[PDB]
């Protein structure tokens, strides 16, 4: 419960960061 | 460039988040 809830937030944060990372990848190339 | 700096900082945050995630999984397993 508690630990799975913490994991859910971590994976949400990782997903959001991976999304921005891919966006910056394109932006750096133009 | 500015974008390249934000990308590097973002990659470090992802690495930190993934390490926290891995440590949490170890806590869940024991």
């Amino acid at each position: 419960g508690q630990l799975e809830q913490e994991l859910a937030a971590l994976d949400q944060e990782i997903a959001a960061a991976e999304q921005e990372l891919a966006a910056l990848d394109w932006q750096i190339q133009g | 460039g500015q974008l390249k700096q934000r990308r590097a900082a973002l990659k470090q945050r992802i690495a930190a988040l993934k390490q926290r995630r891995a440590a949490l999984k170890w806590q869940i397993q024991g």
